[PDB]
């Protein structure tokens, strides 16, 4: 039916980039707005940030203390979707969730969600 | 009635006098249901539920059957206006039936609205009753946030003598009371014996608002309600409009519709109806047009002036005479003016290609010698 | 806002009324959706506005409440269905989820 | 065009600006004279206006410029302006006795009067309409029916009173919070009276709101009260037709002889136009506002006659709170009546100019042929 | 035909202004500029500056006026009165009920802080709340009678109370009434109680009426509670000339003959196409993009201009679409209708000056 | 149309409260104005409306009333402020002048 | 300030006709319509006669007694107001006033007078 599948994570120094894919696959990409969604261990889940359709000109809206440090893009074409992360720190080691939004009007609850990669740092 | 030798008539009376389509998407064919009826889910229209996109919207010149419950519709003719341009709602449930009322009595039916033999009531309200001979107060709230305008209907119920009201709500004096930021109004009964209509004595009186991004509506009452159970998240849009007709549905693809039919010509002017849905021709009220055959550019400028105009004819109430005479005689003189305007040009126009044509050869035969 | 949660643990026998509370801190109009997550696997949307349902979704899965005080009630419990549950507000941008508790 | 005050050889003026100045009928059929009287107080039975309740059948509604004398109990007339657009167009009306004033209320008081409607020096009420009052004491509740087996769409009219203070209501009506209920199987309302101190009019501090509905053929309308009960006495059988309306003006009447009327003059001409005034009722010919038209020596100008037809501008009255109806409604009948003299003014601003240029070719040609 | 080349043209359609908004013919006009029409009227805290002003030429609103009624209500009627509120020359405010002697027996100073001045919560200028003094709000009862030949403007409001308890520690009362009556008038206002969403941090509501006065005529007030009993009046002297013009304009010292939403014109050409909403005595609008005439004209821009002498657009309800659609329509007919008349008029104008000449050739050709 | 006033004269002191009344016969909507006449000399006008004030005049002076009854009251009244006062409608045309009251 | 000077006082036989007079300064006698108040030994206050501006066509008021005995006009040129009195009779003998309205919507009021003459007979 509907696949997220997620690649990309691995250890890194405090001080590299680090870029994290999701797959999709069993629908229609141009009309479904996608987050990322972290969750560390031992800790509740947190929001990191939401990308918006062509409707509303790709809108990225961020977080508030995980700002200046992500660019989200969608690859529309290829049904991918790109985090990036500069500047780590050690509150970032978690694993990480692609989510999809959903369509109706009850406000916003994230029909679906992944596997989800892990990602530490040293 | 000169002899020409070669004419190009602008105006065209040809009409399909079926029901097609519209550049490729499907009417909302209304059918036996008025606009009152489909919006607040008659039984008997359960075949337009799921059709939440259309290009225009149809409906019989006499519709057999809407508000199952009689009463009269608060501002009907202001709700159509608003409609007449809706692209494509989303009909999502505001108040789910199933947790949004706990302590009321939520399967009331009336015997005026039948379904196949069994009694049954509106899809998109709900009439609300005490359970357990009790009625404690409503208040309910929706805070709409999504950048999207939301319709609401609602009702109050005018029960036909005093026995029956305090049989259903156990009180005497009841009141309805509906808030939002920029509306404010309250409602009571109003217990009265009125004669048979649909065999019922009792009435009900439906109303609607327009909400607003942002914005919240809040519901209190203690009696006499008819709560809403499904809302309308509207989408506005341009080139669309209600019309009036009986012509059958077929599988065709036009550019243009017309109420008695679809025009599939190229012609500056038509005379098969004032009113028009979609790109195609002016409208002429006349019956023999033609150029004597510059010309194709002369009718742009008048249709380009003639571009400016719906014509639907904006339904009245029959309280407001002054309305329709004020509203039909600016229709009657404008079309006219511009009959009168497009018939005297090309008058005017062939006049002075005739002597060009005979100056043509003067020019040569003064040439000649 | 900041979204609380009920206790952090509970322990279900099997055919039990077993329900989960997630009041919340400023009024939330009606837009709390319910979540499980399987022990070292995915996790699921189990119900969205305040009782609706998700395709696919047993019978027994239901809620109630409005304002700042709701519940995912579960009545006849199998020994599939364990996992810890979160609660979602969808109100204003920070989408704060739960604290989650445990079965 | 390019030429100015040409003097002619044979013309035809194609404007009419003779009136005979009468207050003249129309076909045959006399008018309906109101003459010193209302609107308001026809209907409503004016006691000074008795004279015209004979009348059945009319052709048009004539009223002087300021109609001295028509509610003489105070009020306000609910919706009035919309019903005179009603009466625009009523053929003819059949008084008839919806209730009678013998039989209908054996149970109430039927001989009311007020000084402000005095006449011949006795004070004295409508002839269309019975102010109810308890007898010894009592007001019972009333519930009175009506079906309209006329196969006639039947106006009634009807009152509520607000009396000065409480005193006169508890004297009149002995009670303290009376309803009025009317409803019709498409129509329902629940008047209320209000108490309160006003300025004098007509020497007098109270108020009588005239309201009204119309049936249909098949209907029936209930009447409900328990106090304030303005009850009918008369209704009327509406018959509607075409060419009609209310013309306001001060001309003499005459047993004169004419085919159409204007509020100045009635006129009596062939030539297609006239300039005497917008408003005209009957068969002659459409309006320009000019001062001088003419064609030099039919068919050449019967298609703006041919055009303007259906056209009918006698100024429905708006409220005093509907500035914005006059301004919207005075900038159409402006526009149409400017638009047509430019259409009128040079439909025959160029034709003129062809037959000039007609004679000449016809001439010129001539020679050709001689030489 | 097509676009063409002559020795001498004129054209009659001007599109050129100076962009700025000025003085017309020699009276300064006024400007609410920062303030809304309701908000002048009632008097806002914040727009104490045009207090002095008592003569215009017309008058101006910035296209989003930031702040009118600062206590969250529904002014009853709006768009007649700014219909009513076009055409008057000049007014006069007067104190229509003295504070000092006219309320001795209730509360005057109330004021709210959601119109606060400087800091400092305030109140309007041309109204005043009442409230009971003591425990006790005794019946009132205040009358007025215009007798000098002037329209008189009265303006007053009704309070709802966003609950119950509020009512009771102000008023002393459940069921309040506010009546008024006059010679052609009849009221009755009633307040409703209820929990409304919060605008500017306030759950309750005011609503402003108004009612115009008439020679000769008497206006009785009765209230018992929940009524903002006036304090100010108008005398009203209609004239000619004015109107409301939404434009956000520089204010400049010149001498203007007439003014559009985007400029004034000082020229004498027939015509113009920036804007079809004007003031004063100005040419024409034609919504053209090239009117010329080869170069009679004078005596042609003349025969059609008589014909064609406000295009005012009066603002309508949000719950008027029928209204606008038919206004809409009104509106757009007769400026298309007229474009085209003076449109074809100069290919009929032109075409006759061509054989004008050709035939004085011919003519002299003959001679 | 008539107006009537209190007594002819008062006796006043140094420092003292002095009131004066002029009831109408019939209904004067609130326009009773006030006047002053200094001995030998002519007149001046204290009050119109019927409590506001005129320019230049002090603060110890006021009028209340409405209806058919008016009052003038002067607090801390000197030696000075000593005249003979009258009261004059502003309703209709025949303007009614007072009886005169000395100090 | 405003300053109004009176005089044509004088004694007269109960047959003639003494013109009164008055004078202005410090304002504009093109906006205000001023009236003329009489006061005999012995009587209350009273009234004779008001004039008003171009805003009523020069209009001419005057009391019940005093009627078809007295005419007023207005020297706006010269800024003095001139009344002519006729027909005397012994209950005439009054002291004379020269008085100002005032423009405001307070009704009439009366805000400045004269010094006053002396008419003997
Ligand atoms: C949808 O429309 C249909 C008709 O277009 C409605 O059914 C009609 O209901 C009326 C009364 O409810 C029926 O009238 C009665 O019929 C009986 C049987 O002949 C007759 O004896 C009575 O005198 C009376 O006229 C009418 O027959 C019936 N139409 C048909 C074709 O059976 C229906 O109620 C509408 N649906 C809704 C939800 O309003
Ligand atoms: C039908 O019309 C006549 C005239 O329009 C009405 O009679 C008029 O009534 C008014 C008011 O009562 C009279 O005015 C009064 O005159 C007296 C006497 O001078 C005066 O003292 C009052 O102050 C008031 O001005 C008027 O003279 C009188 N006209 C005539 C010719 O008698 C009559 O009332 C109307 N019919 C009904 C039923 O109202
Ligand atoms: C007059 O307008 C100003 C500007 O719109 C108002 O000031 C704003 O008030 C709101 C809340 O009332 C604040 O959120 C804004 O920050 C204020 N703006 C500024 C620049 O301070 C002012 O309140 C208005 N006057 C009244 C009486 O409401
Ligand atoms: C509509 O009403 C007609 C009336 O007889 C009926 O025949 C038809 O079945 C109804 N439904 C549709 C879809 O036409
Ligand atoms: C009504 O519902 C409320 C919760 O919304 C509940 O507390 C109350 O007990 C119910 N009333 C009855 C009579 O059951
Ligand atoms: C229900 O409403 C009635 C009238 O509105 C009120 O008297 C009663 O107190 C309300 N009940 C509750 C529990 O507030
Ligand atoms: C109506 O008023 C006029 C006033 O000119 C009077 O002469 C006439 O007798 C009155 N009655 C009728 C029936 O005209
Ligand atoms: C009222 O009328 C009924 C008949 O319609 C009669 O029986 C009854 O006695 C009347 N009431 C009185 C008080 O007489
Ligand atoms: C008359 O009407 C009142 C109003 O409801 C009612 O209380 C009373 O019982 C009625 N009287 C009779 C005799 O029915
Ligand atoms: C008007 O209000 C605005 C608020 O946006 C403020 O900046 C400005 O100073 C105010 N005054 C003027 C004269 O613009
Ligand atoms: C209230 O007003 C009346 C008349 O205006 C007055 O007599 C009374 O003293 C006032 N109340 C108080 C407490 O002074
Ligand atoms: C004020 O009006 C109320 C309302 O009817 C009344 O009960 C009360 O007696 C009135 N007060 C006076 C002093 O008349």
């Amino acid at each position: 039916e509907v696949q997220l599948v997620e690649s990309g994570g691995g250890l890194v120094q405090p001080k590299g980039s680090l870029k994290l894919s999701c797959a999709t696959s069993g629908f229609t990409f141009n009309t479904f707005d996608m987050h990322w969604v972290r969750q560390a261990p031992g800790k509740d889940l947190e929001w990191v940030a939401r990308i918006r359709t062509k409707g509303n000109s790709y809108a990225t809206y961020y977080a508030a203390s995980v700002k200046d440090r992500i660019t989200i893009s969608r690859d529309d074409s290829q049904s991918m979707l790109y985090l990036e992360m500069n500047s780590l720190r050690s509150e970032d080691t978690a694993m990480y969730y692609c989510v999809r939004e959903g369509g109706h009007y009850y406000g916003y609850y994230f029909d679906f969600w992944g596997q989800g990669t892990t990602l530490t740092v040293s | 009635n000169v002899t020409v030798t070669h004419s190009v008539n602008l105006l065209e009376d040809s009409h399909n006098g079926k029901l097609c389509l519209l550049k490729g998407i499907a009417p909302l064919q209304l059918g036996n249901c008025s606009v009152a009826g489909w919006i607040l889910g008659n039984p008997e229209c359960e075949l337009l539920i799921s059709k939440e996109s259309w290009s225009y919207i149809v409906e019989t010149p006499n519709p057999e059957n809407g508000t199952c419950y009689p009463g009269y519709f608060a501002d009907y003719e202001e709700l159509r206006e608003q409609l007449s341009s809706v692209s494509s709602f989303e009909r999502f449930e505001i108040f789910p039936k199933e947790s949004s009322w706990p302590n009321h009595t939520v399967t009331g039916v009336s015997a005026s609205c039948s379904h196949n033999g069994k009694s049954s009531f509106y899809r998109n309200l709900l009439w609300l009753t005490g359970k357990n001979g009790l009625y404690p107060n409503l208040s309910k709230s929706y805070a709409n946030n999504k950048e999207k305008e939301v319709l609401v209907l609602w009702g109050v119920h005018h029960p036909p003598n005093i026995g029956d009201q305090r049989a259903l709500y156990h009180t005497e004096n009841a009141y309805v009371s509906v808030v939002s930021s920029h509306y404010s109004r309250k409602f009571t009964p109003e217990i009265a014996k009125r004669p048979k209509v649909r065999d019922q004595e009792g009435r009900i009186n439906y109303y609607w608002t327009l909400l607003e991004p942002g914005d919240t509506i809040i519901f209190e009452a203690n009696g006499n309600l008819i709560a809403p159970r499904y809302a309308f998240a509207l989408s506005r849009g341009f080139g669309s409009g209600i019309i009036t007709s009986n012509a059958p549905m077929d599988e065709c693809d036009a550019k243009c519709q017309t109420p008695q039919g679809a025009i599939n010509s190229s012609l500056p002017f038509q005379n098969v109806h004032p009113v028009t849905i979609g790109e195609c021709p002016k409208y002429v009220r006349s019956a023999k047009l033609r150029m004597v055959t510059i010309t194709n550019k002369v009718n742009s400028v008048i249709e380009k002036m003639n571009t400016q105009f719906t014509a639907v004819g904006k339904e009245f109430n029959k309280l407001e005479r002054r309305m329709e005479n004020l509203n039909k005689k600016v229709d009657d003189g404008f079309l006219d003016i511009w009959t009168y305007n497009a018939e005297l040009l090309v008058l005017l126009e062939n006049e002075r290609t005739l002597d060009f044509h005979d100056s043509n050869v003067k020019n040569l035969y003064e040439k000649v010698k | 806002i900041q979204m609380t949660q009920t206790t952090s643990s509970l322990s279900a026998s099997l055919g039990d009324r077993v329900t989960i509370s997630c009041r919340a801190s400023q009024d939330i109009y009606n837009y709390l959706n319910w979540y499980q997550q399987q022990p070292d696997g995915a996790v699921k949307l189990l119900i969205y506005y305040t009782s609706k349902l998700h395709s696919g979704v047993p019978s027994r899965f239901s809620g109630s409440g409005s304002g700042t005080d709701y519940s995912l009630t579960i009545t006849n419990l199998e020994q599939e269905d364990i996992a810890t549950y979160f609660c979602q507000q969808g109100y204003t941008l920070p989408y704060t989820f739960g604290g989650g508790t445990k079965l």
